[PDB]
RNA sequence: GGUGUCUUGGGUG
């Protein structure tokens, strides 16, 4: 839905980075090095980023009711 | 309700006598109901979606019946089988089988652990095996912690001496193992084993304590050891596969000579047995002693270090045939008996040619689980597969309807105070219950 | 995703669960016993290539039927500098002490399915009844009781408990009271009780 | 009639599990009923412990009557069945 | 889905054919009373109009 | 709906002491410790530290059950030692040890920034 | 005895070898600064216009996981030992969040920095949302579109990991001892040999490997912890530590007390 | 309705294994443990409690 | 204050099917026909073949509950290097003079052959095994 | 000799055949032929090669039990409604099944 | 197109590779298979891919073909049961029951065919960390 | 103080 705060496994602070990672996407990075950048070092934090499904997105499409 | 009330247990379907078991409370939070595992076996339950009911008896004398008819200690062996139902199984067997090595070695902390973890420990600390350099207990000795004294039990696995190069059969003096990796034919649910002989000299209390005292020590045990299973111990090394392939590829050219034989009229027949029900017969004995053979390589070739080849051994799951398929081969498929029919116009897919009964054609799977089937042989595997779902999904309603009947024919029998077996209508059935 | 279900017994704080020497812990802990004789092998090359996809930062294929294998797999991993087939060295949560065996760990795919226990919980002392027959009425949503079959009488017969069948039958259900004929045994005998 | 004598009663002497059970069961719901206890009662207060103790001692004032399939019967007084 | 019924003890339309190829799935079908009478399309299957 | 509340764990009630001796009569000079709100933080530091000393005969620990916050301690010494008097002295040492091990740990800290 | 050898520090993370300690003792080390170092954390929210699409609980499920600043939280009191009815201005702090979209065009992002402290007991320094840097946008909360609004009280509580995850200082606490397997506490797995089929611990070069003449030693016991703390922000490397060490303190202290006290 | 029927006094809800229990030991929530109910007749041993 | 002292050769070592436990075998070297089968510790107590070891059989150590030993007190075990303690668990009178008896020291199992004038005090309950070198 | 087919008595009586051990699996010839006696040891013969096949074990007493209930009356006894539904017990008994 | 009946009379090639015999050796790679015993194949037709011999659900499975096809029947089952977000506009929607996953992630090993089931736009699951031990005795 | 009946389809054990 929403990028999670908090890293599942361990608890690492992984909602600040969604929008460093889409920059280093845009700007041709794969995603390994861009979470390597990013210092996610474990490979749950990892996985934390790259399989987030944003789909926040695709709900506010919807029109505000009021 | 309150902590030890009896309560009666109960899973459906309700196919015989120890499926209603009388249980003491122990209140606790969350909404799921707990067992002890090692009565999972008679009602045959287990932890992935299964509920059970739970009745409160309204009286004193239904608590009074309850609790002296239909406890759980009173229901440890069957008449059915004249066996005990419960058993120790899963990780108390794994672990155990693991702990009672011959080169298990527990230092002194793990030890003192070990023994607080006993409930009924009776405070003395064995004295370790080795006594220098170092203090060593085995792991035998804290296993002969939790059965009670005045136990013996002998014995014999294939001719073994009784100083046991391979630490098999089993010794057990005044309740102390002197040799004998402790596996299922020691604590399953075997006739003439521990369990069977502890229910019977010391009675069904001490039996129900012994599954806990075994299970604390174990599941302790293996908590501080641990034990796994990955994708490495499924893979064999090359020697091994080669000769492996080296059988099947035999196996193909002996399939090839039979169909040779049979074509150019050579085959011998069998009696009360068509040339072509014999031609199938010695196809299907080929392959399946082809996919045995391959079998026994890949089993030979595992390490006592292997995983798969632990739970084996234990008894605690899987067997001989699930290292040769996983490991090895998938073997022959079978639907109704026979090899895959020609359900196209002679041929069993569109991918072979007519009138083709090579092993690959007719349903032979050639490769392991490890190694991934190819479509046709995922398809006779998932054909195999659908036949094994529709007999468990259709042949239970004839089951159940025959045990109906049995019961309703046979509702009315009691032993009666003069030893007769009579139905209701007073008639003799037996003059001596089962003529003993 | 490989027909391995199952449902939570226990649950772990963080510093109680087993950890690796990266101070990783897992989210979930399966038992071995359910591979051997299931021989869902593809559940654990999954978990591998999961594994190696979630290092290298990509996702792996494992579409059936391709010309992928399971060394090349551990070749990459041993690459990422992890145990080539998936083992690590775990410590014990509760002494730090290492295990004696390694333990196969990685990510997996998991399911949330729709069947909660608090969904099926249901507990009734007395309740409503049927208007027809006064015996308890059938649904958790309604507040009834369960039935207790005809098999559940053979189990009681076969255990002999002639006293606890008779109270599940009558007092635990539809108990009733009449009034018959000595002499005509019809139960057509008109009752005043308070008139006697 | 349907009563056997004292002599020639051919039944069981030991108490069979059902009679074990349905006789604890009466004792205890008689005891819960404030009846008087022949045992001392030392620490336990629950009524079916306090049967148990009563039948150990063979001090249950009960008779257990044996029904043939003939119809027939035999008492035995639970003082004279053996209690394993 | 096949409106054969459950009266009826036959095992021969549940059981999976080889004519089934490419056609319905071979793994996807209810367990129980529906086992094989339930059928699903293969992803590339079509149905003529 | 039956969960208990995650405070339970660690916050000791008003009619529930936090700790309670009662000896084992089967050995001599042996006591049975219940740790009420604690759990193998307190239960193996405490057990490894009595492990080492030389009057210390038999020490262990168990946590019966997951769901509890509590662990129960067997705690055995000599003679002339009393068990209660070893655990104050475990206790006292574990304590001038972590103060010894806080002061170096800031003295590496300041030097290291 | 007891000695500390930090190899790297900064104000995230401290790696550090701890040596002459049983492992007992660096285990409840890690154990207490996972689980015992009281922390800050929204523990209840107050909603008052939420009309985004994300709902109420998971707003505040988001709003609980934020680490806030807690240098000075243990000279704050449990909100279940103040005498006050409801929490005071001492026991907890106040925070406001007010976030709207204007405009027609555009996705407004509502971030943790815009988290605005309003009472708490001044003048101790707790209860700011950690940011990175001075530019450091915090972390995604929800996102807005036209007349969607949100207006939000949160209130802060002083809490433990063992309540609930979002107390913890800690994420990741690495923790590993004798590199090489001296002590032959593992048993390695195999296919063909067991010393190339498994990678080298990233502290093998701090011990010497075992010399092929050298016979097992049944004396040695760990000795050397190889340790990495991390923290979230809430607080730093070297107050985790300290506050953990001080947290195993206290708690002995509690012991000892009720030991002596219960003479 | 008379060979079988349905009763009062029963709950029903998923079973979990526990290797910390007795073998005859069976654990029941709370909640059921409080819908559930036995009657018990009061007497001179069990008034206070 | 021993029941049975001898010097033996070691034989044969096949540690093959454990990793930390070796079976010996030994024939006496002052007096042949005694063989001594032996399961022994490898980390503990390392042996290599025509390696000699001095074995000693006590009923006892001293000149009901374990504890560790302190640093002051004497022991027979003081003048050995390794020390085990088992249960006898069979006693084999069989032919003319040979006599075999059979140790379990927790699992770790011992033969002993030889003439019913060495192995005749060795029927006891439980018995201490002592080795030099 | 195995043999397709059932005739017992005319088999029974052909020369070099030992006349005192020839059996048949159709416990209904048994009956007709030799008796009911023979007629329950046959029943007990297949009902135990039909359970232990598969190497499971059910105790002697219980399949004794059962092949005396269907050779108590002096014939074949079928567990059928047709079988259990023709004795002399009550009404009740037999409307409940 | 070929339907059951005209199937009868084609032959079939099962990959692209297998229209010629190649003359390998590799212990890891299954052998695909010999096909000796005609001379000369005469192939009128080819698979597009032999996954797609599987329907909707049984595509969600990785390696189905290393799993006893039960196995995933039983996947193909609960796979259906599984919580996920089944539209993106359920908050404008009223029905009896509806049950939406906070934080859905997509599978970090995955098919081909997932991505014409949008498997990896809306899906139903978590990527877990998952250790396979017998650690406390409460997975058994 | 009193929360109704029957069939169809999809699942869990
Ligand atoms: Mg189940
Ligand atoms: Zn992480
Ligand atoms: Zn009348
Ligand atoms: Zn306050």
């Amino acid at each position: 839905m929403i990028i999670p705060v908090r890293c599942f496994s361990c608890g690492k602070v992984v909602g600040d980075k969604w929008d460093a990672y889409l920059r280093l996407l845009e700007e041709g990075k794969q995603e390994g090095d861009a979470l390597d950048e990013l210092k996610l070092k474990r490979y749950c934090c990892r996985r934390m980023v790259l399989t987030h499904v944003d789909l926040i997105e695709k709900f506010l499409r919807y029109n505000p009711l009021e | 309700l309150m902590d030890d009330d009896p309560v009666l247990f109960n899973r459906q379907p309700s196919l015989h006598k120890m499926s209603m078991m009388a249980h003491r409370v122990k209140v606790m939070p969350y909404s799921t109901f707990r067992l002890n595992l090692s009565v999972t076996s008679p009602y045959n339950a287990d932890f992935d979606g299964d509920e059970m009911n739970l009745h409160v008896p309204q009286s004193e004398e239904t608590r009074a019946e309850l609790s002296q008819l239909c406890a759980v200690p009173l229901q440890i062996v069957s008449p059915q089988s004249n066996k005990p139902v419960m058993g120790i199984v899963q990780d108390t067997l794994c672990g155990v089988r693991k702990m009672t090595l011959r080169d298990t070695f527990i230092e002194y902390e793990q030890v003192m652990n070990m023994l607080f973890w006993v409930p009924s420990w009776d405070g003395v600390v064995p004295q370790p095996a080795i006594l220098k350099p170092k203090p060593l207990w085995t792991g035998k000795q804290l296993l002969s912690i939790a059965i009670p004294s005045g136990i013996h039990l002998q014995r014999t696995d294939g001719g073994n001496s009784l100083l046991s190069p391979k630490d098999n059969g089993m010794l057990i003096v005044d309740g102390k193992v002197m040799f004998g990796v402790v596996d299922k034919k020691t604590v399953g649910s075997g006739g003439g084993g521990l369990i069977h002989t502890v229910m019977r000299e010391k009675g069904p209390k001490i039996c129900a304590e012994l599954f806990g005292n075994i299970q604390k020590v174990v599941n302790y045990w293996l908590l501080h050891n641990g034990f796994s299973i990955g994708i490495g111990d499924a893979i064999a090394d090359a020697s091994t596969m080669k000769e492996i392939t080296h059988a099947i590829s035999s196996a193909k050219e002996q399939v090839q000579e039979i169909i040779y034989k049979a074509q150019h009229n050579e085959l011998e027949l069998k009696p009360g047995m068509t040339l072509r029900e014999s031609f199938e017969g010695e196809v299907s004995r080929t392959l399946n002693d082809a996919r045995d053979s391959a079998g026994r390589s890949a089993e030979m070739n595992l390490k006592d270090l292997n995983n798969v080849k632990q739970m084996v051994s234990a008894g605690s799951k899987g067997s001989f045939i699930n290292i040769a398929q996983m490991s090895a081969c998938v073997g022959q498929q079978m639907v109704e008996g026979k090899r895959i029919a020609f359900g196209f116009a002679d041929r069993s897919l569109p991918h072979f040619t007519k009138d083709d009964f090579s092993p690959e054609s007719k349903g032979f799977v050639e490769n392991s689980y490890l190694r991934g089937l190819t479509p046709q042989e995922f398809f006779f595997h998932a054909m195999a597969g659908r036949e094994g779902l529709i007999d468990t999904a259709v042949k239970t309603a004839e089951t159940g309807y025959i045990q109906r009947r049995l019961v309703k024919a046979l509702e009315d029998i009691m032993v009666h105070y003069d030893g007769t077996t009579r139905n209701s209508l007073g008639d003799i059935i037996q003059f001596l219950y089962g003529e003993d | 995703r490989h027909g391995q279900k199952g449902t939570i017994g226990v649950t772990y704080r963080h510093e109680d669960m087993p950890f690796s020497a990266e101070g990783i812990v897992p989210d979930l802990i399966i038992n071995p016993h359910a591979i051997p004789s299931r021989m869902t092998v593809a559940h654990l090359i999954e978990c591998l290539l999961s594994k190696v996809g979630s290092i290298r930062g990509y996702e792996g294929d494992a579409t059936p039927f391709t010309d992928l294998t399971v060394d090349a797999v551990s070749n990459l991993l041993r690459d990422n500098g992890y145990q080539s087939r998936g083992f690590e060295v775990m410590y014990n949560g509760h002494t730090g002490k290492k295990l004696m065996a390694q333990v196969f760990f990685g990510p997996t795919y998991y399911q949330r399915l729709r069947h909660m226990v608090d969904d099926k919980i249901h507990a009734r002392a007395r309740g409503p009844v049927q208007v027809l027959t006064r015996q308890p009425v059938e649904g958790r949503s309604r507040d009834g009781g369960l039935r207790f079959g005809e098999m559940e009488r053979d189990c009681m017969i076969a255990h002999g408990a002639a006293g606890f069948l008779k109270e599940r039958l009558m007092e635990a259900s539809d108990a009733f009271r009449v009034h018959v004929c000595g002499i005509c045994g019809l139960m057509s005998v008109i009752a005043n009780l308070k008139k006697n | 009639e349907l009563a056997i004598l004292k002599e020639e009663r051919t039944t069981t002497p030991y108490l069979t599990k059902y009679e074990r059970a349905r006789i604890l069961g009466t004792r205890a719901l008689q005891i819960s009923m404030n009846a008087p206890v022949l045992v001392d009662i030392e620490g336990e207060t629950d009524p079916l412990q306090i049967a148990m103790k009563e039948l150990s001692q063979r001090k249950i004032p009960l008779v257990i009557r044996r029904y043939l399939p003939d119809g027939s019967y035999e008492d035995w007084g639970c003082d004279e069945l053996i209690v394993d | 889905n096949t409106p054969i019924g459950r009266d009826g003890k036959l095992a021969k339309p549940r059981q999976l054919h080889n004519t089934h190829w490419g056609l319905v799935c071979p793994a996807e079908t209810p367990e129980g009373q529906a086992c094989g009478l339930v059928k699903n399309l293969s992803l590339l299957s079509g149905i003529s109009i | 709906m039956n969960a208990p509340d995650r405070f339970e764990l660690f916050i000791l009630p008003d009619d529930v002491p936090k700790l309670k001796i009662t000896p084992d009569s089967r050995v001599p000079n042996c006591i049975i410790i219940k740790f009420e709100r604690e759990d193998h933080t307190l239960a193996n530091l405490l057990r490894e530290e009595l492990a080492l000393y030389p009057d210390v005969t038999f020490v262990a620990y168990k946590v019966e059950h997951p769901l509890f916050a509590n662990f129960v301690m067997r705690l055995q010494t000599e003679e002339g030692t009393r068990p209660k008097q070893a655990l104050e002295r475990a206790c006292a040492s574990i304590i001038n040890k972590l103060k010894t091990l806080d002061h170096k740990f800031n003295e590496e800290w300041n030097i290291k920034n | 005895e007891p000695k500390v050898n930090i190899i790297n520090a900064q104000d995230d993370e401290v790696e550090l070898m701890l040596s002459d300690v049983n492992l007992s003792l660096a285990n409840s080390l890690r154990r207490t600064m996972l689980a015992e170092v009281p922390t800050l954390a929204i523990d209840l929210v107050e909603i008052k216009m939420n009309t985004s699409v994300l709902a109420d609980e998971f707003i505040s499920h988001r709003l609980g996981l934020i680490p806030l600043v807690s240098e000075d939280v243990e000279e704050m009191k449990y909100s279940r030992d103040c005498t006050c009815e409801d929490y005071c201005d001492e026991c907890s702090v106040v925070l406001e969040l007010s976030a709207r979209h204007e405009g027609e065009e555009g996705t407004t992002d509502v971030y943790s920095s815009s988290l605005i402290k309003v009472s708490g007991p001044g003048n101790l320094n707790v209860g700011e949302p950690v940011r990175r840097d001075d530019y450091d946008q915090g972390i995604l909360l929800c996102k807005l579109r036209n007349h969607q609004e949100l207006n939000i009280r949160c209130i802060a509580k002083k809490g433990i990991a063992k309540e609930h995850a979002k107390w913890s200082p800690c994420s990741a606490i690495a923790f590993e001892y004798d590199p090489h397997n001296k002590l032959k506490h593992t048993d390695f797995w195999f296919e063909v040999d067991a010393k190339k089929e498994w990678p080298d611990s990233k502290y093998a070069t701090w011990e010497e490997p075992p010399k092929p003449g050298e016979v097992f030693d049944y004396k040695a016991k760990p000795n050397r912890f190889y340790m990495t703390v991390e923290t979230t922000g809430s607080l730093k490397a070297n107050q985790v530590f300290s506050r953990g060490i001080k947290t195993l303190q206290e708690k002995l202290a509690n012991v000892l007390f009720e030991l002596e006290n219960s003479r | 309705n008379l060979m079988g029927k349905r009763v009062d006094f029963s709950a029903r809800t998923v079973i979990s294994g526990d290797p910390n229990l007795e073998l005859d030991q069976v654990g029941v929530p709370i909640s059921i443990a409080k819908t559930l109910s036995y009657p018990e007749t009061v007497t001179q041993y069990n008034i206070h409690r | 204050s021993a029941l049975f002292d001898d010097i033996f050769t070691v034989q044969t070592v096949d540690n093959g099917r454990y990793n930390k436990v070796s079976r010996i075998i030994g024939i006496s070297t002052t007096n042949s026909a005694i063989k001594l089968t032996l399961d022994i510790n490898n980390e503990m107590f390392p042996v290599s073949q025509d390696d000699s070891l001095t074995v000693t059989l006590a009923n006892s150590l001293s000149l009901k509950s374990w504890r560790p030993p302190k640093p002051t007190d004497k022991s027979l075990a003081d003048d050995y290097d390794y020390v085990m303690f088992g249960t006898v668990y069979k006693f084999e009178e069989g032919d003319e003079d040979k006599i075999k008896v059979y140790v379990s020291f927790g699992g770790l199992l011992m033969c002993l052959e030889g003439g019913y004038k060495s192995l005749a005090s060795l029927k006891q309950d439980n018995l201490y095994i002592l080795i030099r070198r | 000799l195995e043999t397709d087919g059932i005739n017992l008595a005319e088999v029974m009586a052909v020369p070099g055949v030992d006349s005192s051990r020839t059996y048949s699996n159709s416990f209904v010839e048994i009956l007709s032929v030799l008796g009911i006696e023979a007629t329950r040891s046959s029943l007990y013969k297949e009902i135990l090669n039909v359970i232990a096949f598969d190497g499971s074990y059910v105790n002697y007493r219980h399949m004794a039990l059962l092949v005396d209930v269907m050779t108590s009356r002096g014939y074949l006894m079928a567990i059928t409604r047709h079988g259990i539904n023709r004795a002399d017990t009550g009404a009740l008994m037999r409307c409940s099944f | 197109y070929v339907d059951g009946e005209e199937e009868e009379t084609i032959m079939i090639a099962m990959t692209p590779e297998d229209l010629q015999t190649r003359s390998l050796n590799d212990t890891a790679k299954r052998i695909k298979p010999e096909m000796s015993t005609s001379s000369h194949h005469t192939f009128t037709h080819c698979e597009i891919h032999p996954s797609m011999i599987l329907g909707v659900a049984a595509s969600i499975i990785p390696f189905p073909d290393h799993n006893q096809s039960p196995r995933n029947t039983y996947q193909s089952a609960m796979g259906k049961q599984a919580m996920g977000v089944f539209l993106t506009n359920y908050n404008v929607r009223m029905d009896t029951m509806a049950n939406i996953l906070y934080y859905p992630q997509k599978p970090l090993a995955k098919t081909q065919a997932m991505e014409y089931l949008k498997f990896r736009e809306l899906p139903a699951g978590q990527n877990a960390i998952v250790a396979i031990a017998c650690y406390s005795g409460y997975n058994q």
